DNA sequence: GTCGGCAAATGCCGAAAAGGA
DNA sequence: TCCTTTTCGGCATTTGCCGAC
């Protein structure tokens, strides 16, 4: 299907996994966060990184993502609530998916919206070279 | 290292904004930064900062009080390694967030702001402590790599 | 087809369309406002209407609505440049798509993201009766607010 | 009309609000409430809901000034219809923000806060005339009716 | 913008009508307004009124009285927010009357003569209130859509 | 945060010993460390280190002078934001050294030990400065990179 | 009315040589 | 050589009155 990532990078490298930690990996493992909606991707960042409309960076940008339908994906284990509190046991999770190597994606709930998924993206999973990124700008009519 | 993680390019955007906000070139190594610090900084460096409306005046103090900033200038005597350190906190920061921004007035007022994961704090109160400003910088990579979950 | 609403109410009535007005239409006719997404009726709802999460409203609603596959959709015309800044000709636009009653369904361009798909649904079509409508709870951990 | 637009018990519930802040009857008719405003509200309410914390001083000030105000209370008069029509007006947008947001401090803080739409006024800034007055209830109303688009 | 949109074409009209009675223009926004009325409008314009046969004295006087309005002439004082305010409801029911019937003269007739759901008070005095300009708007829409009983 | 760069258990290795360096709780937030040393550590807690061996006299000197130190015990008052912030850097160091090398005299040693990257200053030397501290964090990581 | 600054004596910081192992 | 003990010199900055916005 079809991905969002909001960053200030337009590639799919992730590195900055390496050194920065987030809610879903620590630090030390090459990831990249994505949504399956440019709204949930704005939403996630406004929310998470305590952004203001007036204050977002200039130096963002919206990249739309395209997989084959045959590509790979990990199943989460259900979570009980509380997780979104929780944020060793997530980053937990996300290490396993990333260091298992098993499949490209990892499709993970959102903690502030129901009925919301995000993804995460191992760019060291062999099957990362069949992504097709664009940038999609921001037009005077897509403001915030 | 900082540049690895934060992309030549704004990198060199990051430095670009430490020369012109702390008179540090942007060739120095990190060990000529240190010794910039250990050194001392200029009193009149930190009172043209406050005037170029770079530094609020309550931020000027969070540095360092404003009569012992007055005897520094009137026995002309380079700040000491703490407020130099202060001061090279809050320029650092300030230039992370206008590299990661890409426009100062954004940096600044996110920086002035009070943030929920900092219980009511601005980022320019995190300064005070080393794991305040590491914070502050987890939270603008963060923003410029787009850990948004 | 699913689309996500967020209003103080659970149904898809519309009413409140008959005294105020929107950015796709003008007062005097039934309507209702969704998103292909709930984040995506979320932001829009936070932006356009200026509420902070802690003044997030608790008579507020996330409702998913289920359409078959044969549903009628209508077509917007080409729009040019700045609509963003021009209320009257959306009005004008979401107007006419609700006055001719062609279709159920109406796709609109978002002003707040790029690529992104908002609908305007007509209460008044034969087809609004086969809409499934179901209230989505805001759990502690898909929470904002 | 008012009450078809607010549905289920959005109309019940403004009408109570305005009960407890404006002593004005469920059932009462709008022609009765036009002629509860017309007679005049008094001035020991307006100063029983400023000190409740209703209202603020400054809109306390926007309803009738301080000294008018002290006049009317110790000469026993009550509000002119002007001046009981200010009051309608602040108890009416908070008794329908109320009804739209389900509890008093959500509504009474948006209602508090500026907005763009009205280029950084606070909507009980805007209830100085009938045109903002009405712009603040069709504000509301989008919020009720979810038009966010 | 509460009530008065829900006419078939009859907006522009109104918008128009509102133009000729007071310097509004017909692309001006509902912000713009309000800071139209916020700047206080010209006592020049209301004796105009008056005197062009829109606004009886007893009309004139229910938005400013004669001494005050004798005043505002003199010492070259706009109308207050209040006074501005009145003066824009009746302006305002005036385009919306004239919008609905058509013509000038028939609505003036009917703004001017009481009516029974009020009691027997002309529309005109039913602008002492918010309430009351809303019931006024509520009656138009009602003539305006060919309700019956 | 280059100490969550370190390896399957280095981070909790690293916050168990400054745990035991500064009674910091392992599941403590960041912004507990914050308040943590905005609220001041206990003079008592310094003498103790340096007792048991963890600073040298020197170090603690380079922390607070000694009539300061002592003033602090008398008046029984909270070191200040920055002599804790002092304190906290050489804990912080010193944990992450621990982990790296996995016991305490070797690490002890490598944070003692002049380095031509530092002009010939020690590691401990470089905690004047958030720079210096973060080229001392850097430094241990290229270590634990290609164990060493 | 808020935010910011100025300067005197109370109060704090720690230098420095002399002493101890 | 390495580190401590205390002396008051001397640094540091509160604290309330008084300016700027």
């Amino acid at each position: 299907p079809i991905l969002w990532r909001i960053s200030a990078y337009a590639d799919l490298s992730g590195t900055g996994g390496l050194r920065v930690s987030g809610r879903w990996h620590q630090a030390g493992r090459p990831v990249v966060y994505a949504a399956t909606s440019p709204p949930g991707a704005m939403l996630e960042v406004l929310v998470h990184l305590e952004i203001d409309p007036e204050d977002f960076p200039t130096t963002m940008r919206l990249l739309r993502i395209e997989l084959p339908d045959t590509v790979s994906q990990a199943q989460l284990p259900a979570l009980q609530p509380g997780w979104s509190a929780q944020p060793e046991l997530t980053r937990t999770l996300g290490n396993r998916f990333l260091d298992d190597c098993s499949a490209l994606l990892l499709p993970v709930p959102s903690a502030i919206m129901p009925s919301t998924t995000n993804y995460l993206f191992n760019p060291r999973h062999p099957q990362a070279q069949s992504a097709k990124i664009q940038v999609e700008d921001f037009t005077p009519d897509s403001r915030l | 290292m900082l540049a690895e993680v934060l992309r030549d390019n704004g990198y060199h955007e990051y430095r670009a904004r430490l020369q012109a906000l702390l008179d540090i070139p942007e060739l120095a190594s990190d060990f000529e930064i240190h010794t910039r610090i250990t050194d001392g900084f200029a009193a009149t460096w930190l009172v043209k900062l406050t005037e170029r409306g770079v530094l609020t005046p309550v931020e000027r103090d969070q540095i360092i009080p404003l009569r012992t900033l007055k005897s520094r200038i009137e026995r002309d005597q380079p700040l000491t390694v703490d407020e130099s350190d202060r001061l090279f906190r809050s320029a650092h920061i300030t230039a992370m967030a206008e590299a990661v921004f890409g426009e100062a007035g954004k940096a600044k007022r996110w920086l002035s702001k009070p943030k929920e994961r900092f219980s009511g704090l601005t980022p320019m109160q995190m300064l005070t402590t080393q794991q305040g400003t590491t914070q502050v910088e987890e939270m603008l990579l963060q923003i410029a790599e787009g850990y948004g979950l």
